[PDB]
């Protein structure tokens, strides 16, 4: 049960090692993608956003899972730099069209009967 | 008076616009081959005065024909954008009309009108060739009942 | 008197014909409408790159070929000379050298231009 | 069994090569094409004059849906609810209710033309031939709303095309 | 003019406090990232993106896990570039 297959990394140490340089690539690209995709957002909000999706799953301990998001996250940086994706495909991450969802208990209660 | 003169001028523009539109069928699915079927000598759009014209900067009416997916969604809109005015889109088939047979799937936007301002909705799965020919006829009848110059006169 | 007058008339005919084709239709262009059309998808930024050699190679061969044919326009009046034998030999020379230039260009690849 | 499609034996006699040189020099095969299309032009066309004449159809044609009624005139529909259960696109929505007489039919028969796919399964599903789908195909429109047919719209259309579909199922129910 | 060790020091610290979450008062010679400067392991993947544009070079990831303090950066460039004062 505990003994299992190393898809790409034995230990969580080399898991971050795969996260590191991929973040470096996912850090370097921002000025060029923002340039040729012809957006309006600034580079810095692109930079701190890259942090944002690097954050939500920064809580798993299984080495296979984390490096599975490594290849998962490896799979859009080229989908962007070879202009395969669209402007609608990277503004999608910049969730903008929806009104701010409710955070306080009062706001949920006012809106409707749904947790 | 000026109303009569502008009425004739509007009709003069009206007659050509309802007889010289050049459709661009954005071939998507089994609905598209039907539009090529009403290109066959059986129906022959060109006898009405319309020609299948690519380079949608030349076309006037553009026909979505088949299911429309999210992958196809953003490009299809841009085809509508640089399509010069006057521009009209005709919904070919149930899938382009309201998602049709795939209305519940995860990858097709329910109805093409969610992306572009559909002018004529043509039902069918697929709409038989002359049913679309009927829809094109309805387009010219609707084109006949416009008041572009008349509205500007009262503007 | 009439020659440039004929030239003058056509140019005005063309210019007014585009003039009433430009101001009359009540230009109503937008940003997306004026955006370049690339098979309905995003342009990646181009049309500013060299194109190997084949298009250039044929252009120069055409230019060189066009120059030799320039040498042999006056043949219709050349046939009216008093000494045909010299003219017959000389005109034949230009054509066979025109052949030889084509012959070499054919043999050493050449017209089978690069890919 | 099988047969080859491109095993070609070009005979290398002086006769045959003359035709090959004749073929290449004088565009004989290209002229064959010109005379081929010319014969087509000298033929009649087959462009039907729509709408002054329309395509040839069949009694089994599947077109626009229309709920019918008995010779007495009461709606054939009894809300057995078979048609939506087989409807491959779930375009049929319906809720039955008690009626004053007790012949409790449906208060809702809404078929979404932009979801339906015109398989004709509804006809085969209906045990009383209530929902049939008529021969009409001109029911185009300009707004998406008018394609969301409701119980009233089907009933009106059934009363409209009643003259046609009655003979269609009359001449086709033996096949069915 | 060879890039001096002090020049390595001032350049390294310069963009380090140009980074948002480093305070120049807290910045010092012994400005340890996680403990003193209050950074994290992935936070270190910013200032190495920030030191690269100074001298126009590149450094691998096999060392990025040992430069936790500005002197560690300063000495490392000195030996690998082999330029001193
Ligand atoms: C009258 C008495 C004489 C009659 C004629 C006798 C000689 C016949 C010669 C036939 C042609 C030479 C032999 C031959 O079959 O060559 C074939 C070959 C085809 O070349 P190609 O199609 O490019 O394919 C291979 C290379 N990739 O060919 C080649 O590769 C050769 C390419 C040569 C290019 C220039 C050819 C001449 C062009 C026109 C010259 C002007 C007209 C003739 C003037 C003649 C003056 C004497
Ligand atoms: C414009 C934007 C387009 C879109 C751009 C999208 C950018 C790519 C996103 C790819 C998915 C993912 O967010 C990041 C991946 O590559 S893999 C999973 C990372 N999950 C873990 O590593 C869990 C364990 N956690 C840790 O190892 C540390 O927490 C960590 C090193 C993360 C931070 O260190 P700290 O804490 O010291
Ligand atoms: S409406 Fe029917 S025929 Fe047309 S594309 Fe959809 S499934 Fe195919
Ligand atoms: S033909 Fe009848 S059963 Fe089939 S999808 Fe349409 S309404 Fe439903
Ligand atoms: S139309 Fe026919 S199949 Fe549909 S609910 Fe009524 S009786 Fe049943």
């Amino acid at each position: 049960g505990t003994s299992v297959k190393p898809i790409f990394s034995r230990d969580m140490n080399e898991a971050k090692r795969r996260v590191r340089e991929l973040y470096r690539a996912w850090y370097r690209e921002v000025p060029n993608t923002v340039h040729l995709f012809q957006l309006d957002i600034s580079v810095k909000q692109g930079r701190d956003k890259v942090r944002e999706m690097f954050m939500k799953n920064a809580h798993v301990t299984d080495p296979r899972v984390v490096d599975l998001l490594v290849i998962k996250g490896k799979m859009e940086l080229e989908e962007t730099i070879n202009v395969w994706k669209q402007r609608t495909h990277i503004m999608r991450f910049f969730h903008e069209t929806e009104a701010p969802r409710p955070t306080d208990f009062l706001s949920k209660f006012y809106v409707g009967h749904d947790p | 008076r000026g109303e009569y003169v502008v009425a004739k001028l509007d009709d003069l523009v009206n007659w050509a616009r309802r007889s010289s539109l050049w459709p661009m069928t954005f071939g998507l699915a089994c609905c598209a081959v039907e539009m090529m079927h009403m290109a066959a000598p059986r129906y022959d759009m060109d006898r009405f005065g319309v020609v299948f014209r690519a380079s949608p900067r030349q076309s006037d009416v553009m026909i979505v024909a088949g299911t429309l997916t999210n992958k196809m969604a953003p490009a299809l809109r841009k085809v509508y954008d640089q399509m010069p005015e006057p521009r009209y889109v005709v919904s070919m088939g149930s899938c382009a009309n309201g998602g049709g047979y795939y209305h519940y799937s995860y990858s097709v936007v329910r109805g093409c009108d969610r992306i572009v301002p559909v002018d004529i909705y043509v039902p069918g799965c697929p709409p038989t060739a002359e049913a679309l020919l009927y829809g094109i006829l309805q387009l010219q009848r609707k084109i006949k009942r416009e008041k572009r110059l008349r509205i500007w006169y009262r503007r | 008197m009439n020659i440039m007058l004929t030239l003058l008339t056509n140019v005005t005919l063309a210019s007014l014909l585009v003039l009433i084709a430009f101001w009359l239709p009540q230009l109503n262009a937008y940003s997306e409408k004026t955006s370049p059309y690339e098979c309905g998808f995003d342009p990646m930024g181009s049309a500013r790159l060299p194109f190997s050699m084949k298009f250039f190679l044929v252009a120069i061969t055409f230019l060189l070929f066009d120059l030799e044919i320039a040498l042999l326009l006056p043949l219709p009046w050349a046939s009216q000379t008093n000494n045909l034998k010299t003219m017959l030999t000389m005109a034949l020379f230009l054509l066979i050298l025109l052949a030889a230039s084509l012959a070499y260009e054919w043999t050493q690849k050449g017209l089978e231009w690069a890919e | 069994t099988y047969k080859f499609v491109n095993m070609r034996e070009p005979s290398m006699d002086m006769k045959s090569v003359t035709d090959r040189a004749a073929q290449t020099l004088l565009w004989t095969e290209l002229v064959r094409g010109l005379g081929m299309t010319l014969s087509y032009l000298f033929r009649e066309p087959a462009t039907i004059n729509y709408p002054f004449e329309k395509g040839p159809l069949s009694p089994r044609f599947r077109g626009e849906h229309a709920l019918r009624r008995y010779p007495s005139g009461e709606e054939r529909c009894i809300a057995c609810k078979l048609c939506e259960a087989v409807c491959p696109a779930q375009a049929i929505t319906i809720e039955a209710e008690p009626r004053a007489d007790g012949s409790r039919r449906t208060t809702r028969y809404d078929i979404d033309m932009t979801k339906c796919i015109y398989c004709g399964f509804c006809q085969e599903a209906c045990p009383v031939d209530a929902i049939v789908e008529g021969p009409n195909f001109e029911f185009s429109t300009e707004t998406h709303e008018e394609l969301l047919y409701n119980k009233e719209k089907l009933l009106n259309n059934g009363d409209k095309w009643e003259a046609e579909i009655a003979a269609n199922i009359q001449a086709d129910y033996l096949y069915r | 003019p060879p890039l001096t060790l002090e020049a390595i020091k001032d350049r390294v610290l310069y963009v380090l406090k140009l980074y948002d979450k480093i305070d120049p008062e807290k910045l010092s010679v012994n400005s340890h990232f996680m403990k003193d400067l209050g950074l994290d392991s992935l936070d270190q993947v910013e200032i190495i993106m920030a030191m690269e544009d100074e001298f126009g070079f590149e450094i691998p990831d096999i060392d990025a896990e040992k430069l936790m303090c500005p002197q560690e950066i300063v000495d490392y460039i000195a030996d690998k570039k082999d330029v001193y004062e």
